[PDB]
RNA sequence: CCAGCGGGGCAAGAAGACCCUUUUGAGCUUGACUCCAGCCCGGGCCUGUGGGGCGGGGGCCGCCGCCGCCCCGCUCACCCGGUCGCGCGGGGACCCGCCCGGGCGGGGAGUUCGGCUGGGGCGGCGCGCCUGCUACACCGGACCGCAGGCGUCCCACGGCGGGCUCAGCGAGGACGGAGACCUCCCGCGGAGCAGAAGGGCACAAGCCCGCCCGACCCGCGCCCCCCGUGCCGGCGCGGGCCGCGAAAGCGGGGCCUACCGAUCCUUCGCCGCCCCGGCCGCGGGCGCGGAGGUGGCAGAAAAGUUACCACAGGGAUAACUGGCUUGUGGCCGCCGAGCGCCCGCAGCGACGCGGCUUUUUGAUCCUUCGAUGUCGGCUCUUCCUACCGUCCGCGCGCACCGGCGCGGAAGCGUCGGAUUGUUCACCCGUUCAAGGGAUC
RNA sequence: AAACACAGCGUCGCGAGGGCCGCACCCGGCGCUGGCGCGACGUGAUUUCUGCCCAGUGCCACGACCGUCACCGUGAAGCGAUCCGCCGAAGCCCUGGUAAACGGCGGGAGUAACUAUGACUCUCUUAAGGUAGCCAAAUGCCUCGUCGGGCAAUUUCCGACGU
RNA sequence: CUGGUUGCCUCCGAAAUGUCUCCCAGGACAGCCGCCGCCCCGCAGUUGCGGCCCGUAGAGCGCUGGCCGGCGGGAGCGGGGCCUCGCCCGCCCCCCAAACUCCGAAGGGCCGCGCCGCCCCGCCGCUGGCCUGGGCGGGGCGGGCGAAUGCGGGCGGCGCGUGGGCCCCUCCUGGUAAGCAGGACGGGCGAGGCGGGACGAUCCGGACGCCGGGCCAGGGUGCGCCGCCGGGGCCC
RNA sequence: CACGCGCCGCGGCGAGCCCGAGGGAGCCCCCGCGGCGGAGCGAGCGCGAGACGCCCCGGGCCCGCCAUGCCCCUGCGGGCG
RNA sequence: AGUUCGGCCAUCCUACGGCGGAAACUCCUUAACUCGUUCCGAAUUAAGAAGAGAAGCGCCGUCAGGCCCCGCCAGUACUGCGAUCGGAGACGUCGUGGGAACACGGGGUGCCGAACU
């Protein structure tokens, strides 16, 4: 019997097409 | 396409695999379904007994 | 089934037994300002057709009848539920 | 090794197109269910300038300002025609257009078209419950197993107290009879207790009479099914208020085992709380408990057809070979009631009983759906014997001729035609013409 | 190919401010047209004919406004949101018409001087009870129907017969 | 839903079942198993002794039903010739039942097998006519480990696979039967090497690290092919 | 591989803990808020915990929600049960 | 022995004959009162004391019916475990454990407890 708390995370949107909804932080020191 | 309806062929062997579990030793002294007037009297007699009363001072 | 016109029953408001008068209970008229009605009316606007299920597979032929009992000294209302029956008559005093 | 050949390599060629399943499709239909264009109909805006009628604000008279509907003019909006704008017309405040409302609407769009199941369909409903049996003496135990039942009925057919004893045998009374009613006797229940079946019950749980409404309110626990979850049903309790009885007591319906239903929504009832910058009145919401229903009964909102067709799979499942079985089909023994002029057995043999075969048809679903080419005929080979003619013996109700029965015997023979796809059947003819197997 | 077309036959709609169709809108086609026309359907040369049924479904009434059936408008009540009445277009309902519209077109008994059959009678019953014709037909299950022709011999073929 | 999914050794090791499901070629919860632990409180698929429960095999015809006859009595009734057989009453008798039982095994199931006895004292808001009871505690005295056999026990967390099974023995149901279909205690194959049964997933023995020696189960001992004689009886 | 949830092991600190974004010209140095934890229950107005204990289990009491009896101030408010 | 109240519920019941009463129980007598009968003082309620063992009741009897105990039935029927035992099967057998029923024969036929006379 699995006893877990249910997740409250939304499904991703626009992953292979559309606006770019991913922000990276590789430019933080710069 | 018909499949089997019922079998108890292997069930007795599975029951005995880890022995037949006995009940807990606290299930024998529960107050689960005892007569309320008896339970209330038992509570008051204990509390007024100086030798077994848990009231402070 | 036949039901007496008067019955001496427990009265909650006055806390004792008293005489009550028997009558028949019927469902009231549907209001247009109930929250569920408002939600349903909002959902049906525009294009799309029917948005909620419509029941159509009836099975039972009777209902559970309910008698209303009115206390004759304080106007306190009580209800009694009979079993399923096909016709019910309240005797007249 | 060669020329040939077509018995095998379930030869090759293609993730079976037949059949079934998948909460996989598409074409088409309609009195499936939910809708859309289009069209018809009404009012308002576009939209001017005049007159009149009717109906509403005992007799009317209304004020001429109130309300509705209706009708008739004019031209300037608006619209249509003729003309190379050469010497002019037609409609008209209606139509059209736009906004809102109602109707028609497979013309069109989207979607659905349950399950179990000795294949699927048709049929049936062990798809929610109850009694007895199957069931093999704790409990449990399967089938489209057997014989059946339920979705109701009752303010009395309910609660309590008192009194009484039922069905019936025997005997008697007589307009009175196989039965009406009356009386005595004995009566372990052979009667009755709402409906299935099984249990239970005699100064009663049955029948009659008296008074009543515990067929109530608040709150807990347990049993059955069982994952020790829900639902139906039952039982044990703590408080409140009541009924009957002299009282002890008993009573949360009809003696027990069946008779019924979540979330969301609606509706009703008591007492309270909220509407978040405050207060007041309406209104809305919330906590507790009932009712409105899902029978496919742990509970989607749902009609057909495809021989134009698909997709993914399935030997978990049909249609053709093979295998097990032999009811049915075919063949063969035993017995001896009788038939045979008399005479059971020359030849037959009823009523019964015992076997064999897989050349019929069923029953089953073991192998094969990434395919073993599915009827018959033609051609050609081989094999069986349960023998039709020919061979050798014996028997006869065998004078001869001709027939019939039995045993050994599978070498040879068992043909030509008309109609039918036919196997089969049926007829004509002749040297007079058995039956079968080998992936039917 | 027995399929489609076809000449012929018949029905239906429309007199222009109309009909049928296209089309997101603006605008188009028939139409350089006008009933001896245009459009929509069925049957399918000639000859001879084309029966009965309007209960069902469909269509049509310059038939009728009985009941029902919207918004708008208007009356009463209310603090107001609102609520209750009246008013009542088309449609349906109602009354009629229509089958060369879709389609449909019965049973059981008794009966004539041998037998047999049944012109005839009784009875139930429909909206109407299959008329003229034709047939074991490309349409008959039983069925390889019965009789005749043709063959030595015919589940084929032709001519008759027909609850 | 069909196909494929890449090094070694060691330690453990299944399920093909219950309920619900537009569920039936799938899932959830429970069962079976692995790993990780933690704690210190006697255990058992057994026999013996003691108490209680069940309505099966068999048996039987008292109850509910069914079914052959024989012989006696006749109040009443019928047939036929007060006579003669019938219905009725009694006895006797043949044969029966998954949904009959007065009786009733083998076989099963549940419970028990160490603390006991005496005296005194305390509390109760329960219970009694009372100085009654019941329950829960305290203090003194005496005594003691009272069937066999074997052997350490208990609890928690997280998680996987499985949810088409089949065969043997004995016991059953439907069917003419079936290598047919459906159930039950125990075992096996699945997932079990090796010898034998000529030949076989399951039968008879035996359950497995790599080797040398010995003994021998089951089955056999003319030759193929390791291994034999003696005695009694029968004999297509 | 990314994110979310459950449980297990290990490290640092501990009624506390914490390289947030960012700022100091030091990829590794210095400073750096929320948050989570610390008190629950109740639809809500709201009210609000000490009595025992190596550990575990169980009893006994206490807080909130529901219902009641007695007393009383500032009162449909307080206290005691 | 008698009566009232009981326990276990036939060795106590059923049928038919016989014996007995001093006390007790019972049967008996009356209907003013009380209460009563689908109608009836039958029952029941109230009030009595002339009769009686004729019943009920206690005891005895019956080649009695029933009920109860012992034997025999019979190690029979059936059955748990093991068997390459026989047989085509249906069924049977051996080893090792348990073990009936009907029928029939003999015998029997209420005790126990508390209060009063
Ligand atoms: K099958
Ligand atoms: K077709
Ligand atoms: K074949
Ligand atoms: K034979
Ligand atoms: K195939
Ligand atoms: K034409
Ligand atoms: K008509
Ligand atoms: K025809
Ligand atoms: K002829
Ligand atoms: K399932
Ligand atoms: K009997
Ligand atoms: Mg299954
Ligand atoms: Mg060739
Ligand atoms: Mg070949
Ligand atoms: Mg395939
Ligand atoms: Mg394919
Ligand atoms: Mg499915
Ligand atoms: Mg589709
Ligand atoms: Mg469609
Ligand atoms: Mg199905
Ligand atoms: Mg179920
Ligand atoms: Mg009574
Ligand atoms: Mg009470
Ligand atoms: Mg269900
Ligand atoms: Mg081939
Ligand atoms: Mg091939
Ligand atoms: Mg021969
Ligand atoms: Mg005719
Ligand atoms: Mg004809
Ligand atoms: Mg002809
Ligand atoms: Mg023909
Ligand atoms: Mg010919
Ligand atoms: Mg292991
Ligand atoms: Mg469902
Ligand atoms: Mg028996
Ligand atoms: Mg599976
Ligand atoms: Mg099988
Ligand atoms: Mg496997
Ligand atoms: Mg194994
Ligand atoms: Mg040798
Ligand atoms: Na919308
Ligand atoms: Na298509
Ligand atoms: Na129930
Ligand atoms: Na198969
Ligand atoms: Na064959
Ligand atoms: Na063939
Ligand atoms: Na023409
Ligand atoms: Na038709
Ligand atoms: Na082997
Ligand atoms: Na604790």
């Amino acid at each position: 019997g699995r006893n877990v708390a249910f997740s409250n995370m939304r499904r991703y949107k626009c992953t292979n097409k559309g606006p770019n909804l991913i922000k990276n932080w590789f430019n933080q020191p710069a | 396409a018909k499949l089997k309806n019922h079998t108890s062929k292997n069930q007795n062997r599975k029951d005995h695999r880890n022995g037949i579990k006995k009940p807990k030793k606290s299930a024998y002294t529960s107050h689960k379904g005892m007569c309320p007037k008896y339970l209330r009297n038992l509570r008051r007699s204990r509390a007024n007994d100086p030798r077994q009363s848990l009231r402070p001072n | 089934v036949t039901y007496p016109a008067e019955r001496r029953t427990f009265c909650k408001r006055e806390g004792k037994h008293t005489v009550h008068k028997a009558s028949l209970y019927k469902k009231g008229k549907d209001s247009l300002l109930a929250q569920g009605k408002r939600r349903y009316d909002r959902k049906q606007r525009g294009f799309g057709g029917q948005t909620k299920p419509i029941f159509r597979r009836k099975a039972k032929t009777t209902k559970k009848q309910v008698i209303r009992l009115t206390c004759s000294s304080c106007k306190c209302q009580t209800f009694q539920v009979l079993k399923r029956c096909h016709r019910l008559e309240i005797s007249r005093l």
